RNA sequence: CCUAAAGAGUAACGGAGGAGUACGAAGGUGCGCUCAGACCGGUCGGAAAUCGGUCGCAGAGUAUAAAGGCAAAAGCGCGC
RNA sequence: GCUUGACGAUCAUAGAGCGUUGGAACCACCUGAUCCCUUCCCGAACUCAGAAGUGAAACGACGCAUCGCCGAUGGUAGUGUGGGGUCUCCCCAUGUGAGAGUAGGUCAUCGUCAAGC
């Protein structure tokens, strides 16, 4: 389960995710990459399930980048607990996705088994996803 | 240099004062033979007066002591008469006001222009 | 250099056992005798 | 919560825009230290306030070394 | 003095041994400041004036007490208090004390074949170290506190090092 | 073969640019470089999607046919949707006789499989940059510079220097006092 | 200080911090000077004291929170 | 018309770095501390009296884009008004329009006065 080591603030407001992804939509270190298609946000227990479930597969040789950092805290009112008094607790952490991101790489084993690769770590995630390669621009 | 760059930041809070109270300036420099006097008109622009040891009539020797800086002093009083100007400052450009700068000044007094 | 506040400084002479004497002013106010000297010291020589 | 406190507002900003007619003595920039320098016709106040010292217009330049932003007062 | 017999043939002797053109860029020796750091006195500020009383008698000239840039609490020292003294000579002075150096002290201290040649930093000063102060005349060995290590530093117009070394061979210097 | 066609565009703007796409099918590009001003023009989508799956469209020059006139220029930069990948602009180099370019370039890695590092002490490799920036005369720009990994140790780590260029061709970045790496041989992840 | 939507203003048992003092010099003026830090050499201190040199330009400082300022330094020293 | 010095306009397209180069005059370094003045010590800095030396350093001039700094066209993001949809978001008509990147540029341009050429 990835977060940040320290946080200058605690929490954070809700905000909002608008736009595109014109950075970091590009398959920069590996070869084949798990594209973004829908926009949302990975909880990093999803993140952390879906890199288990796609490491266990190759399971020989390959390299393997994560591009997602969950970096967005966010909060849970306790159950029974009225309307107001304060801003609740930290639960867990989030990262925001929009179209067009770059999820995962990998390099250093066979197109069609990235393939199946990506397949087992897509079903885990909730947003809609896409493989794509490496071209040079 | 080190020397000379310190000075002309010695010289910047008077001479910064003398532009935001738009006055005419009276400014003297030094150097290791000879020493030098301008009138400055409002703002730096303009050069209305100016005299020092290398004119045709100070070029005989002792051309770097104080009273090399006397004559110099009442010399520039005269040409700023010429000019109808009066009621100068005095930017000592970051010298002490101790030995020739003081004499060019001392004389500038006498010679008929009022600070 | 200021005034009155600095030791007096005086010329004196030196003398060293080796037979010889150096011309150094200084502050002992009282000519001195030597024992070694960079004419007669080992290893300014060769020992 | 433990939190719920703030100050009130200063209203501070530039007064008189640019091209304005001013009058001596009008007040046209409140500051927190110096963000505008003080050009000509202008005085500061001892908390960093310009005022008018003549009358003119407005004219909020920039310029010389260190880059900086100046209010002056010229004749309309 | 020395001072002689630097512009007399010193300085023509060394414009040929580093192939130098010009007169102005042959080395020269600028000025010698001292020192002594007194970790102690922190709880006792008496040997202050101990330590500056027995300055003179070396240089001739009035030392003046420095204090501690910062309070760093591992020396158990405090910001603005006095750490050590320094002294400064320059011109006539320093040459008189540098003939005092060579041959009236240095030979006879306790011991050393000479002085390590390392000792110079990549601009061409150089700087030693003084165990005992009693190794100077002027200090009798019967009215003497505790023993105090003076340090002396040189500062030449050398732009390097290795013509630094010699003028340093010069003055007769007793490099190892 | 390197041809494109393109037609001169004469209506700019956002507006006008989100209907050739959505309409007619086209795509607006530029035509730079040279001495001569910049013309835009537009061309087909299908057509210029057609000449990307080579391996050196970037690497090659190409000799666009606008309207009937006729010039040589390379492929500068390329603007793709982030999500659905299709080509949304495009804008083009002119090429001079006697003016150097800029350009990338495509690594090829070569008998991988005769490798020292792999066969003997069962390395496997790691491809750190598949392309590099280049700086040569038209006359002698190069398809691909052809990488040689046979004589590799385990361990061992390729970088910009190691590697042989054609006759006059610059690496730029190795010009400018930085041989970032280009591949290296590590032990099996576990 | 943020919320606060690039003039001002703007709420919640919204998100974060401080105050209920100090100073006869820590005020006025004239004159003078630049920091933190890194590296090299140097007697005990030694990663870090005091010293010399090079680099650096504000990463220092500002009685006291944070924001906005600071070379005519608003920072540091001395005389009156 | 050129060189030097002083004061300004303008604040990197004007800066940094590298190389060459100037001493007849100016400038700097320079010689000395009697005298004016000075150092919480020191003629280092400040000051004074000068004329043997040297353009070594500093400074000025002339070169190079290596770093820095400027920087199009085109496209993209955002956006006021009116209208839509599958409405946590986007699309259409109209007006507007960056930031970053690319082609490329830059080793500045002026005014007054004084000594010379
Ligand atoms: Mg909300
Ligand atoms: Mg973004
Ligand atoms: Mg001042
Ligand atoms: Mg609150
Ligand atoms: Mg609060
Ligand atoms: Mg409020
Ligand atoms: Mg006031
Ligand atoms: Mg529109
Ligand atoms: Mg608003
Ligand atoms: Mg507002
Ligand atoms: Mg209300
Ligand atoms: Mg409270
Ligand atoms: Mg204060
Ligand atoms: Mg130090
Ligand atoms: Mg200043
Ligand atoms: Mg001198
Ligand atoms: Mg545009
Ligand atoms: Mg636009
Ligand atoms: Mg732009
Ligand atoms: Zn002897």
């Amino acid at each position: 389960m990835l977060q940040p080591k320290r946080t200058k603030f605690r929490k954070q407001m809700t905000g909002h995710n608008r736009g595109l992804a014109h950075r970091g939509s590009k398959v920069s270190f590996g070869e084949y990459a798990l594209k973004a298609t829908s926009r949302g946000r990975l909880t990093a227990r999803q993140i952390e399930s879906a890199r288990r479930a796609l490491t266990r597969h190759v399971k020989r040789g390959g390299k393997i980048w994560i591009r997602v950092f969950p970096d967005k805290p966010v909060t849970k009112k306790p159950l029974e607990v009225r309307m107001g008094k304060g801003k609740g607790g930290v639960e867990y952490w989030v990262a925001q996705i929009q179209p067009g991101k770059v999820l995962y790489e990998i390099e250093g084993v066979s197109e069609e088994l990235a393939r199946e690769a990506f397949a087992l770590a897509a079903a885990k995630l909730p947003l809609a996803t896409s493989f794509v390669k490496r071209t040079v621009m | 240099s080190v020397k000379k760059e310190t000075r002309l930041r010695r010289a910047r809070k008077a001479r910064l004062k003398m532009r935001e109270l738009e006055t005419v300036r009276l400014c003297v420099y030094r150097s290791s033979q000879h020493i030098y006097a301008q009138v400055i008109a409002a703002d730096g622009g303009k050069v209305l007066a100016s005299a020092s040891t290398l004119d045709k009539d100070l070029r005989e020797g002792a051309t770097g002591n104080i009273d090399a800086a006397k004559k110099v002093g009442q010399l520039v009083a005269e040409r700023a008469k010429a000019a109808g100007v009066t009621q100068v400052a005095f930017d000592r450009s970051g010298f002490k006001y101790h030995g020739r700068v003081k004499a060019l000044a001392d004389a500038a007094r006498e010679g008929g222009l009022e600070f | 250099m200021k005034a009155d506040i600095h030791p007096t400084y005086e010329a004196i002479e030196a003398t060293c056992s080796c037979g010889n004497v150096i011309k150094t002013r200084s502050t002992l106010c009282k000519p001195i005798h030597l024992d070694v000297c960079s004419e007669c010291h080992p290893f300014y020589t060769g020992k | 919560t433990r939190n719920g406190r703030d100050s009130e507002s200063k209203r501070l900003g530039v007064k008189l825009f640019g091209g304005q007619a001013v009058k001596a003595g009008n007040i046209l920039v409140r500051q927190r230290g110096t963000k505008f320098h003080a050009g000509y016709g202008v005085g500061l106040g001892k908390d960093h306030t310009l005022f008018a010292k003549v009358d003119g217009v407005v004219k909020f330049e920039t310029k010389g070394a260190f880059g900086r932003k100046y209010v002056s007062i010229v004749a309309a | 003095r020395l001072k002689e017999i630097y512009r007399k043939e010193i300085a023509p002797k060394l414009k040929e041994e580093l192939q130098l053109a010009n007169v102005m860029e042959v080395p020269r020796v600028t000025k010698i400041t001292l020192n002594m750091g007194l970790g102690e006195a922190v709880g006792d500020k008496k040997i202050i004036e101990n330590a500056v009383a027995d300055l003179e008698k070396i240089t001739g000239q009035k030392p003046v007490v420095t204090y501690a840039r910062k309070s760093i609490a591992g020396f158990k020292i405090r910001e603005g208090w006095p750490i050590g003294v320094k002294v400064t000579l320059r011109s006539d002075r320093m040459y008189e004390f540098l003939d005092r150096l060579l041959s009236i002290s240095l030979p006879r201290v306790r011991d050393f074949r000479g002085l390590n040649a390392k000792s110079f930093d990549g601009r061409g000063n150089y700087s030693m170290g003084v165990k005992e102060q009693i190794i100077f005349p002027e200090i009798d060995y019967d009215k003497i506190d505790a023993l105090r290590g003076l340090d002396i530093t040189l500062t030449t117009t050398a732009r390097t090092d290795d013509e630094g070394r010699a003028l340093l061979r010069a003055f007769k210097f007793p490099f190892r | 073969d390197f041809i494109l066609n393109a037609q001169v565009r004469s209506d700019l703007g956002k507006g006008a640019s989100r209907r050739l796409r959505r309409n007619a099918g086209l795509v607006p590009a530029v035509v730079y470089g040279g001495d001569k001003e910049p013309q835009s023009v537009t061309l087909e989508l299908r057509e210029i999607a057609k000449l990307l799956e080579n391996e050196a469209a970037f690497s090659h020059v190409i000799a666009l046919n606008v309207g009937g006139a006729k010039e040589t220029v390379l492929i500068k930069a390329l603007q793709r949707h982030p999500a659905k990948g299709f080509v949304m602009h495009a804008d083009f180099l002119r090429v001079v006789a006697d003016h150097k370019l800029t350009a990338h370039v495509p690594l090829h890695f070569i008998n991988e499989e005769v490798a020292v590092g792999v066969k003997q002490a069962g390395g496997e490799i790691s491809h750190t940059i598949s392309e590099v920036e280049v700086s040569c005369l038209p006359k002698d720009l190069p398809e691909f510079i052809e990488v040689d990994m046979a004589k590799v140790e385990l361990g061992q780590i390729v970088h910009l220097s190691d590697l042989k260029a054609p006759k006059g061709v610059e690496l730029v970045q190795l010009a400018h006092g930085n041989d970032l790496a280009v591949a290296n041989i590590h032990a099996s992840r576990v």
